[PDB]
């Protein structure tokens, strides 16, 4: 179980390093809004090309209503994040307490769940734009690919853990 | 304005503009994903 | 590409002797049923279980979804 | 399980506790609305360069010109624009000359050039040349 | 002429809802028949 | 296992023999011809 | 109206790229448990 | 035995005899071309009646660019042919080592790899072309289902003899 344990850390931890960064940083749309060439983020739009090189502004968001309200305010990928660190939590705290099995269920749940939201996130920032898609939203799919797995390999161990107390 | 300079032109009888003209000029063999979009493609595929 | 198909599906499913009483169900004749049941939207009596064996039954089943798909399509436009 | 089940096949096992057949049940809704929606116009979609001066102004594969003496040559001359700088600054030094006698000698220079040569001439001389034979010129952008 | 993501949302958010409440009532199962068996 | 076949819906049961194999697959060919046909233009008849 | 090879010809190529990855599949396979059986 | 495995030399032989007939002659394709009636092989165009009735002319081939140089080239069906080739060489050289099991493998494995390859070569022909096809095309045609029967025999002779040594 060393193997996947480390391999379940790595996984963690680097689901929750892209989802962050994707969160963090301004490269999520290459529109054309300003009317030259500018980079969006969730919350701001820079200008890759023209007289504004570097200077970023604030994204305006404003049924209809309860979309752009969920697209404003970010709930879902901030919620994946939450959820990830959550989960890497239990990941690091099913080591001082080898005896409770069910703290890395819990953290299998807390990724399935951040993965989960991840694609309620993208689903939302995708029906409320509606130009190409830049590195940060491939860094949120990545996360969810990676959190997705990592889930899997948390109840594949809580599964073996269970099965070796049972013989 | 060159020309008004040094002729008198009417008021005109037929509007215009600079354009470009070219020469005239099957979908690819991935033709079976056009029904969907792209985003739609990565989402079912999450 | 039925032919093929099922071909291929019995080859990867039967050949190997470290995998072998059959380990399965999929010969040359089950293999031809498989794919005319998939074709047909039929379903099958018997699926595959091996790596290889459900690769082949996955691109199968794309081919032919859209081709009855498009044989459809098409044939409301000719009605 | 997941994947014969959108394909709209079907496999050897199928889930038999709550949550599972709960799992099995919205993703079969799921795959009938968008099969639904993917196959109903499958066989229509199987059977279906330049757009603005600006995208003239930034290549260099096809060539771009105007008559000799008239009132595009001088607009292009005069214009503070930039991108209509840059394409007079491309046509002054152009070689072979891009510069036409005629209107009826840049259109036969742009049919036989084989879609490396655009024209740039009035919107009315241009709808008329466009629908007449051979018809093999079109007019791009506004 | 292509479909839009816009256009099929509401069966994302039914898949994802459904989801949700999957793994919900298997967690209120496995949490009853845990502490049935703890009082055991 | 015929009506299964026409409506599409499949049954727990299918031929093992050549011959019923051989029965099976021509009536499957008529069931998908047939309901192609027929479900290509159902709600404009049930409307009008 | 009736829609051409040159117009499905995409998935053909697919299916035919599918099949030659399974048999490589299924022959690194063999050839792993070879290589095992004769070690062993 | 002795019958299965005569019965895979002479499918064999015959599937590579079609292939290479396909290949090597000119009536593929009966097309009005050049506009006189013309029979069209792989590799050039013959006048089938008129004034100049049996001159030849070599084929003017020139995402699709790509399709006409693998259609000039014709690679799939020279390829099926020297597939074929070693798969015959595989049967020849099973009878001087009666011992060696993977030889009928590896001749079951190229002959159904020639029949796939002679599938995209069809495909291609086809799809470049884009009027009735010659026997030159329906030998090809036959030489792929052949080199299929024949690749599905090379498989059961070599399950009976793992099962037979298994015994």
């Amino acid at each position: 179980r060393g193997v996947q344990m480390l391999l379940t850390t790595v996984g963690a931890f680097a689901a929750f390093s892209l989802m962050t960064i994707a969160v963090g940083t301004d490269y999520w749309l290459y529109s054309r809004g300003v009317e030259v060439m500018t980079h969006s983020g969730l919350w701001r739009t820079c200008c890759l090309e023209g007289n504004f090189k570097g200077l970023c502004k604030q994204i305006d968001h404003f049924a209809e209503y309860f979309l752009r309200a969920v697209r404003a305010s970010s709930i879902f990928p901030i919620l994946s994040v939450i959820l990830l660190f959550m989960g890497g939590l239990c990941i690091a705290a099913s080591e001082f307490y080898k005896t409770r099995h069910n703290i890395i269920l819990s953290a299998g749940i807390f990724f399935v769940s951040a993965g989960l939201s991840n694609i309620i996130g993208i689903i939302v920032y995708i029906s409320a734009n509606a130009y190409s898609y830049g590195w940060s939203f491939y860094f949120g799919a990545l996360s969810f690919i990676i959190a997705e797995m990592v889930g899997v390999l948390a109840v594949h161990m809580f599964i073996d853990r269970h099965k070796q107390l049972r013989a | 304005l060159v020309r008004e300079e040094v002729i008198d032109f009417s008021k005109p009888f037929m509007s215009l503009g600079i354009s470009i003209m070219i020469k005239k000029p099957k979908p690819g063999v991935f033709s079976f994903l056009d029904p969907l979009a792209y985003e739609i493609w990565m989402c079912i595929v999450f | 590409a039925y032919i093929g198909v099922s071909v291929v599906l019995f080859l990867v499913s039967r050949f190997s002797p470290y995998e072998w009483d059959p380990p399965n169900e999929f010969g040359i004749f089950n293999s031809l049923w498989f794919s005319l049941g998939a074709f047909m939207q039929q379903g099958c009596d018997i699926s595959p279980r091996s790596l290889s064996g459900r690769i082949v039954g996955g691109v199968w089943w794309f081919f032919t979804l859209i081709i009855i798909s498009s044989y459809t399509a098409n044939l409301a436009a000719f009605l | 399980f997941s994947l014969g089940a959108f394909m709209q096949q079907g496999c050897d096992i199928s889930p038999r506790s709550l949550s599972g057949r709960i799992v099995g049940g919205v993703w079969w809704f799921f795959t009938l609305i968008i099969i639904s929606s993917y196959t109903a116009n499958l066989a229509a979609f199987l059977t279906v360069p330049i757009e603005s001066a600006e995208d003239l102004a930034k290549q260099t594969e096809i060539a771009y010109g105007t008559l000799d003496s008239g009132s595009t040559k001088e607009f292009f001359r005069r214009s503070k624009i930039a991108v209509y700088e840059k394409m007079w600054s491309y046509m002054k030094s152009a070689e072979p000359s891009v510069f036409t006698k005629t209107t009826a000698d840049g259109v036969a220079r742009v049919r036989k050039s084989k879609g490396k040569f655009a024209f740039l001439l009035e919107s009315t001389m241009n709808e008329y040349i466009e629908q007449r034979k051979p018809c093999d010129t079109m007019k791009v952008g506004g | 002429s292509a479909l839009s993501l816009s256009n099929v949302a509401g069966v994302f958010y039914i898949l994802v809802g459904g989801l949700g409440l999957a793994m919900m009532v298997a967690l209120i199962e496995f949490c009853y028949k845990s502490r049935a068996e703890s009082k055991r």
